[PDB]
């Protein structure tokens, strides 16, 4: 799982030596930017589960194929392995969010998602659908703050960039 | 759940449930009972006689060579041995996934025979080293055989970053990098490999043409299956076939 | 890998003394018996098909049920792999007889050869027949009393030295059982 | 040459992947710890020669039989070598403290040095009682600042572990 | 355990094949060469002590600073450790003397001897000084002879070309 | 090519280590059994000739079938061939005896002969038959000398443990 | 790997004849000589370090711009790969002494050398200049005229042997340059 101090700390150890200065300023540097990091992450567990309503009504806002044949929206189970799977993203955000690198969204949602997703049938860009709603949805200085906003940014467009 | 009714069966739910969660060694489990030493004799046999079939006379060759100087073969075997118990320190999944690339490699190498495969499937530590030993007797490997013109030793380059990937998985480092665990042994792994790259120039030119061809062929046989751009350059570059490694070594 | 003279050196160690008179003296006799230990090995290594061939060639002929379908004798391959093993450890005891210490065959080949057979399902007895064959062939060209072959060497009691490297023999064959 | 930009950047180079939001984290430390750092730097710069003249002679205060025979004092020309050897330390010291790493101070110093020193004879322990002369005559408020002292013997301990 | 024996028996193991003659007219030559190993070997284990005292108090002859702090002359128990090392290197020239090669002078001794001389402070310089004068007190005619003197001289050469 | 002097300094060099007392041990070795060897090899350049008729006469003596079909007999050129083959041989002995080791009779003669045996449908056991004639028509005292005539039984016994 | 033995035989190989009087005569000066190479080797076995130190050490004495910065001494692990190479270099001399042909110091060491130097800049003129101090230097050894070791030898000419090492060190530093 990827952060400051696991890159820091295991580049010291395949180098051998003892952590030197370098890797105490870098691990200085995550407990710089530590508070924008948790003060997104606090909001985002506050309130989740409109994120996750306004996603997936703003995903079947768009495509609405996937409610036609048997592509995916065959009941009110699909509908909901969707939403729940939005879910596991969000929860992903927040988990590489309070971790300060893109480890545990990386290791546990982005890796070897995409054999699941071809192999399933499952349109990747619905849901960059989704994400560009939940990243076009921020309100600069009264949604979280100038640094938060900035870091749930770059965590959301990592994920972008993974999928497409 | 039909044991548990059963009086006998709750022994062998327990027994079952104790077994189940611990990991393990491929080289504990997949042989028969009792038979890793037998394995243990067996890999070493086989490096043994790919030793044989490297220098056919007393002479040894400039490859055969551990320490250039004084007071480096010491530093070469106590960085050799600190590789090997970090092959016991990884995780389960990564041991048994290097362990079927073993199998398949040490397949494709065998070409024939059943004693080769029932050999080598049956076998696991026989396997791992019949792979590393024999590519490592053709010349196939990566200190040998450096690109001569600066295209090649460009494209080289690129596939060593692209096993690199292979590497590192997600930025953390593998357990299997490993240029220190001491005070300053990674300088003597840039030594060591600087001058192994000094003594292929210093080979017979008939082990030189031999090594060529050999690189190609085994890029070949074991990486290139159709691929048929990749068999161009399997044809052209010695030096970008000289240089593919199993996915086992991640080294 | 260890000779006579590393044997001595290595119990001093454990005992962590110096080397002193005795054992220098026990060294001084092996120095003094060294060209007829040479010889002996010139004899043993002239030898090499001649000795191999006669002792598992013997060995079929002992017991005939390795050549029956079924058995390892039978196939090409195994009977190939079969010569190959007897040379191998003609030649480690070759190693023995000039060291003079048997570290060299204990830690190279004697060690976890029996789990190996057994992992394999090759017979011991019959192996031990083939090593006890190499055995009396070995000291009958160490003594040079051979039917086929008489070589002239100056004349000399070699006793001692035969019965080393029975003792090597029986060590090996011994070991496999 | 390491630092905390080599470090990131080469760790994510191994890995392939675009520079993500730990890697700014780490810089962004070493532009908070670079204040600390560049003072030092400066007063070094300042008054290196009085550090060359009371290590040098602190060296000399110490161990007299390199003076002696024949093991390094038999001419102004060593003693020379021993004070420029010494403002090859100290340089490096101010440019590992610029960098921020032990970088430049471990391959242009530290790598291979200990043949060199075997080789021509030299003790290592006259260059640790110079090293720990000129980390015992320190001065907490005067001298550079708490932070900035710090980073000194930071540096100049890593000297003396890997010299003994 | 280098010697002669293990040497041209490595060398054939490794070719696969049985000692033909080169192998014995090498260990021809070591018998040859025994009588004045031997010789050696016997007079040292003769008079081994007056080289401990001499070797010992020859050293402590030379660098008086050992037995000045704290670097090693602190007690009687630093100073017997002293001897009793000396006594192991002297005990290493007796055995590598017996085997005719420097095998266990080196897998015994030199093998990784120079991390534990740097890391437990010890210079090499104090055993060349001892071991330099245990050479330059020889005896040409008397001592042992011709022939074995040589020997020795080369065994003790060995460790000084391995320490320094 | 093998020797004493290859095999040596080629171990120490594959070491790393100069050349310590061991390899002059076997040097001297070598230098001891030198005037056997040389003393082979001049009779041996002597009457080279006359060991060249009973050579290939003798294995003529021996199997007809040569000159039968079809084997190899039909002409005065292939049973030169013959003849020349077997001077080969005798001259590989001589080059081998004056190294003293099976160097050049080995890396010359024996390495890969097996194929161009098979290969060109020549049988083996008719050198062996010449071969064995030439080691039986041996003499202790008048034809070479007791240590000599040794070394020259060495050598043929190694071309024949070579070809059977 | 070729040694006096080596050459000979081959350059009978090139003839194609056997060896003969003429030829056998030069080996027996190189074993009537045998004793006095061995010391000879002995000598400059048994000053390893010193040789390296002296010869490396007085090339930067000569010429000081090495060790300024921007030179090639200049950097520590430099300096250490420099007497790694003069003690390698010493190394394979010592070799074509004990061989007696420097077809091991050819086809080893002076092999790739000169387009690795101008592969890695370094330069030819201060290689030449260690070389020859190390061809002094170890010519002084050899000859026993150190000024501050003087090891007991019953005394003889070796001039021959001498001019042969000083042939190996002009044979290197005259290939370097
Ligand atoms: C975890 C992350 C997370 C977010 C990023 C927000 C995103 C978000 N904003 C709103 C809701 C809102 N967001 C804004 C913000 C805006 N006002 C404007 O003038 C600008 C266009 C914009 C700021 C730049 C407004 C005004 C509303 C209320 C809209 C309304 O009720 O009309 C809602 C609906 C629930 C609510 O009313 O609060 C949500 C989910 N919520 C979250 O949980
Ligand atoms: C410990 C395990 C272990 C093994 C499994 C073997 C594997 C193995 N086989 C060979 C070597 C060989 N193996 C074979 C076998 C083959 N002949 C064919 O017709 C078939 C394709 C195939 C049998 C099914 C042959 C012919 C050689 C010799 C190849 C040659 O020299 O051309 C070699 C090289 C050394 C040698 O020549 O013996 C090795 C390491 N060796 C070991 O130590
Ligand atoms: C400088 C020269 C140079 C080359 C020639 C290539 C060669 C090459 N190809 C792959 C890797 C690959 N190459 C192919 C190609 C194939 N797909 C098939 O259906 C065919 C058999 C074949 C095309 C003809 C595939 C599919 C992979 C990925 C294999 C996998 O991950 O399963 C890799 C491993 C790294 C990677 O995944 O990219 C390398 C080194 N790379 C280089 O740097
Ligand atoms: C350096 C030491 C050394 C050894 C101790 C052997 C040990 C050994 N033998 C075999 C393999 C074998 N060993 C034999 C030998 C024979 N089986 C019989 O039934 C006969 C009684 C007997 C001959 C007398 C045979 C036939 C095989 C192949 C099949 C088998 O396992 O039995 C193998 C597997 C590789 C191969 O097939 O060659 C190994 C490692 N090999 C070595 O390199
Ligand atoms: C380089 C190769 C090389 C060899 C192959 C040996 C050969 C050798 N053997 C002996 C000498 C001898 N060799 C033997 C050997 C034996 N006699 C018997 O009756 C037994 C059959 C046999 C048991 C091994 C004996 C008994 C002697 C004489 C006794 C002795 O010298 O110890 C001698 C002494 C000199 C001489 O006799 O002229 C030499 C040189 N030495 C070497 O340097
Ligand atoms: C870039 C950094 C850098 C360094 C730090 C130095 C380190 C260094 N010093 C010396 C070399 C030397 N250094 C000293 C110094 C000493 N004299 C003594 O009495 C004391 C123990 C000690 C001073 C405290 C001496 C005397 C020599 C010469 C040694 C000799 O030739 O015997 C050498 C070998 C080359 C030469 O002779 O100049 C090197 C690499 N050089 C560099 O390039
Ligand atoms: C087993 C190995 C072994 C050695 C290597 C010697 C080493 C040795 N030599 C001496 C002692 C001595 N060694 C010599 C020898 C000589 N001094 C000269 O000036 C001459 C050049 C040279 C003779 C050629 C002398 C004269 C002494 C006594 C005085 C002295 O220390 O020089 C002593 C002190 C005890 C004594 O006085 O005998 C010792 C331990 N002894 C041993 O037992
Ligand atoms: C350096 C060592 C060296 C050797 C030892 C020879 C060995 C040798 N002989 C032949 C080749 C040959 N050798 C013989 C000899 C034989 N005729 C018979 O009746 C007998 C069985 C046998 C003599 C005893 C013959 C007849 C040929 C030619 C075979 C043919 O063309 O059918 C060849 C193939 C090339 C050629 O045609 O000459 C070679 C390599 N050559 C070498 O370079
Ligand atoms: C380079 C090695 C080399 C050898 C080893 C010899 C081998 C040899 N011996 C003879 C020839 C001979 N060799 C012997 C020797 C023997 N007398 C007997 O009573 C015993 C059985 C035996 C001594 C043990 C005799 C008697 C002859 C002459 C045979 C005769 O003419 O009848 C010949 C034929 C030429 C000749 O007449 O000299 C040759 C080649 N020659 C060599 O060039
Ligand atoms: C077995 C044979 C063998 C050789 C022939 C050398 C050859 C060699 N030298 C260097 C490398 C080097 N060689 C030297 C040597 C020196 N440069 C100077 O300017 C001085 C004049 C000179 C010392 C006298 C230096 C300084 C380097 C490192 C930098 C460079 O390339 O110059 C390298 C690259 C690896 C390294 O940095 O160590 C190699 C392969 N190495 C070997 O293992
Ligand atoms: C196995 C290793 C081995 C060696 C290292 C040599 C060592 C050696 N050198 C000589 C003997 C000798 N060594 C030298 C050498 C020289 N004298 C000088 O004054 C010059 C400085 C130097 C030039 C090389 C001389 C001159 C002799 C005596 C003359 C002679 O025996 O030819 C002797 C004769 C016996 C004795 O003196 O006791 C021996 C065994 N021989 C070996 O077997
Ligand atoms: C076939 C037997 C053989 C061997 C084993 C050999 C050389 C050899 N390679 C060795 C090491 C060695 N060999 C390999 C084999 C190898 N595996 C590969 O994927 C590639 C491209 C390899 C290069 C041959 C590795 C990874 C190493 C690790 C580097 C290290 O441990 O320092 C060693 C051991 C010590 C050393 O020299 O550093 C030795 C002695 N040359 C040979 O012919
Ligand atoms: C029919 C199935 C069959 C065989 C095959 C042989 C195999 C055989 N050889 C023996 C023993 C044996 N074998 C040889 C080697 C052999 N003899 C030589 O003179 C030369 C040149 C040889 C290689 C070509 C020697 C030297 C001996 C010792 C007896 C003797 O002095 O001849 C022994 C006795 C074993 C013992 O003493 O315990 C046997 C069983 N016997 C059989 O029943
Ligand atoms: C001030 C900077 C400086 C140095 C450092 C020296 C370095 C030096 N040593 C030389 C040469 C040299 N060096 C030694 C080795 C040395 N002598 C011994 O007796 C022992 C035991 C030694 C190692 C401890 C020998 C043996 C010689 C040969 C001359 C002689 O007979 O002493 C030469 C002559 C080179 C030549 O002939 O071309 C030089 C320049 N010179 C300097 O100007």
């Amino acid at each position: 799982m990827k952060s400051v101090i696991t890159t820091t700390i295991s580049a010291a150890d395949a180098a051998g030596r003892f952590p030197s200065s370098s890797d105490l300023e870098s691990i200085q540097g995550n407990i710089q930017r530590a508070s924008a990091r948790l003060e997104a992450a606090e909001k985002l567990s506050g309130n989740h589960e409109a994120v996750v309503k306004e996603a997936g009504d703003a995903c079947f806002a768009k495509y609405s194929y996937l409610k036609n044949s048997g592509e995916a929206g065959d009941s009110q189970e699909k509908i909901n392995k969707c939403y729940r799977d939005v879910d596991h993203y969000m929860r992903l955000i927040n988990y590489s969010l309070v971790v300060g690198g893109t480890g545990p969204l990386d290791e546990w949602g982005i890796a070897g998602s995409r054999e699941v997703y071809r192999t399933l049938n499952l349109p990747g860009s619905a849901y960059i659908a989704s994400f560009t709603f939940t990243r076009d949805r921020l309100c600069v200085p009264r949604d979280m703050s100038s640094q938060a906003g900035v870091e749930f940014v770059a965590a959301l467009d990592y994920v972008i960039n993974s999928l497409s | 759940y039909f044991f548990a009714q059963t009086a006998y069966g709750r022994i062998l739910n327990m027994v079952n449930a104790s077994r189940f969660g611990k990991g393990g060694d491929p080289d504990e489990l997949v042989p028969p009972p009792g038979a890793q030493p037998a394995d243990q004799y067996m890999a070493n046999c086989i490096v043994k006689q790919y030793k044989a079939m490297a220098t056919p006379t007393g002479v040894y060759t400039t490859q055969c060579t551990e320490g250039v100087v004084r007071g480096q073969a010491e530093e070469a075997r106590n960085a050799a041995l600190s590789a090997a118990f970090r092959m016991k320190q990884r995780s389960s999944a990564q041991k048994f996934g290097d362990f079927c690339e073993s199998r398949r490699m040490a397949v494709i190498g065998a070409h024939g025979c059943s004693y080769e495969e029932s050999l080598l499937t049956k076998f696991p530590a026989a396997a791992r080293a019949y792979t590393t030993a024999s590519s490592e007797a053709k010349g196939n490997c990566v200190r040998y055989a450096d690109g001569t013109s600066p295209a090649e030793t460009y494209m080289a380059a690129c596939v060593d970053k692209q096993m690199k990937f292979r590497s590192v998985p997600m930025g953390v480092y593998d357990v299997l990098c490993s240029d220190g665990n001491t005070k300053g042994v990674a300088e003597y792994k840039r030594v060591s490999a600087m001058s192994v790259r000094f003594r292929s120039n210093q080979m017979s030119t008939l082990y030189k043409m031999q090594a060529k061809y050999n690189n190609a062929a085994y890029a070949r046989n074991y990486f290139g299956h159709g691929c048929s751009y990749e068999e161009n350059l399997f044809n052209k570059y010695p030096a970008v076939s000289a240089s593919m490694r199993p996915s086992t070594a991640r080294y | 890998m260890l000779d006579a003279f590393s044997r001595v050196v290595v119990n001093s160690d454990s005992k962590a003394a110096y080397v002193g008179g005795s054992d220098l003296q026990s060294l001084k006799t092996f120095i003094s018996d060294g060209n007829k230990r040479l010889d002996a090995v010139n004899c043993i290594v002239s030898n090499a098909s001649c000795i191999v061939s006669d002792a598992i060639s013997g060995m079929i002929c002992e017991n005939p049920g390795l050549i029956a379908p079924g058995g390892n004798c039978y196939t090409n391959r195994r009977m190939a792999a079969c010569l190959r093993d007897g040379e191998i450890i003609l030649r480690y005891v070759s190693y023995a007889l000039l060291a003079g210490d048997s570290s060299v065959l204990d830690d190279r080949c004697l060690n976890g050869l029996k789990e190996t057979y057994i992992a394999l399902g090759v017979p011991t007895a019959s192996t031990s027949r083939a090593v006890s064959i190499m055995k009396a062939a070995s000291t009958a060209f160490i003594m040079n009393t051979a039917s086929g072959r008489k070589i002239e060497i100056a004349a000399g009691d070699c006793q001692a030295l035969q019965s080393e490297a029975a003792a090597y023999f029986d060590k090996v064959g011994s070991a496999v059982d």
